C-alpha cells in the first residue's frame, strides 16, 4: 500500500513479484490481488500520522544511538542494519530523566498505535499439537 | 583602575567542552565579579574624596576662626553644612 503511491503500474508489477513470496516455516505462500482500497487508505493515513508523531517525539539520544554504537562496536547485525540508513566523543547538549521518561511513554504509545495495524488479534494459544500436525489444543476463546 | 569603561566578556568563556550549567554559571559569576568590582571601586573613591574634603572643612573652620570678622562669619556660615553626601 505504501509503495502504491506515485509509482508506475509496472513498478508495482515489479514489486509484487518481490513481495508475494512468503516462505514461512519451509512452506511457500502467495499474496492474492494486492489492490488499493479505502480501508487501506485509512491504514496508510494512520501509519503516516503515527510515523510523523514518532519522528517528532524522537529525542536526540534515540536518534544518535545507532551512530554512537556504530563508531565503536562491530557486528554483522550492526552492518546489516547500518546499510539501510543514510550517510550523515561529544557531550550531550541537554538530558533530563523526567522529561525523557515522558517522551518514552508517549513514544511507546505511538509505537503501539503503529503496532496495532499489523497485529490483528490473538484468538488461539496452542498447548499441544497432534504429532501428525493435523490437530491441536488451545485456550483463550 | 578605571570604573567608567565597561568591558563585558572580552575573550570567549562559552566553552562547549564543559557542562552548559557550568558555562552559564561561569558567565554569571563573571558578571557578579564585574558588578562587585565597580561597586567597591566607586565606594572607595567617594569615601577618599569625602574624607579629604571633610578634613579640608575642619582645617578651614580652624584657621578662619582666629580673626573675628563679618567675612569670617559669612564664610563660616557657608561652611557649617555637612559634607557626608553628594547632595
Amino acid at each position: 500500500g505504501l509503495f502504491s503511491l506515485d509509482r508506475s503500474y509496472e513498478e508495482v508489477k515489479a514489486a509484487v513479484q518481490q513481495l508475494q513470496t512468503i516462505t514461512f516455516r519451509d512452506a511457500t505462500f502467495t499474496i492474492p490481488d494486492p489492490v488499493i482500497d479505502q480501508h487501506l487508505l485509512i491504514d496508510m493515513k494512520t501509519a503516516c500520522l503515527s510515523m510523523s508523531m514518532v519522528a517528532n517525539l524522537a529525542s536526540e539520544l534515540t536518534m544518535t544511538y545507532v551512530r554512537k554504537l556504530a563508531l565503536e562496536d562491530s557486528s554483522m547485525l550492526l552492518v546489516k542494519c547500518q546499510e539501510l540508513l543514510m550517510r550523515l566523543p561529544a557531550r550531550p547538549q541537554h538530558v533530563s530523566p523526567d522529561d525523557e521518561i515522558a517522551r518514552l511513554s508517549a513514544l511507546f504509545v505511538m509505537l503501539r498505535q503503529l503496532d496495532d495495524l499489523i497485529r490483528e488479534q490473538v484468538v488461539f494459544t496452542v498447548c499441544d499439537v497432534s504429532p501428525d500436525n493435523k490437530s491441536a489444543t488451545c485456550i483463550f476463546k | 583602575r578605571n570604573m567608567f569603561c565597561v568591558k563585558p566578556l572580552d575573550l570567549n568563556l562559552d566553552r562547549h567542552a564543559n557542562t552548559a550549567l557550568v558555562n552559564a554559571v561561569n558567565k554569571l559569576v563573571y558578571t557578579g565579579r564585574l558588578i562587585m568590582n565597580v561597586r567597591r571601586s566607586w565606594e572607595e573613591l567617594e569615601r577618599k574624596c569625602l574624607a579629604r574634603i571633610q578634613e579640608r572643612c575642619k582645617l578651614l573652620v580652624k584657621e578662619l576662626r582666629m580673626c573675628l570678622s563679618f567675612d569670617s562669619n559669612y564664610c563660616r556660615n557657608i561652611l557649617k553644612h555637612a559634607v557626608e553626601n553628594g547632595d
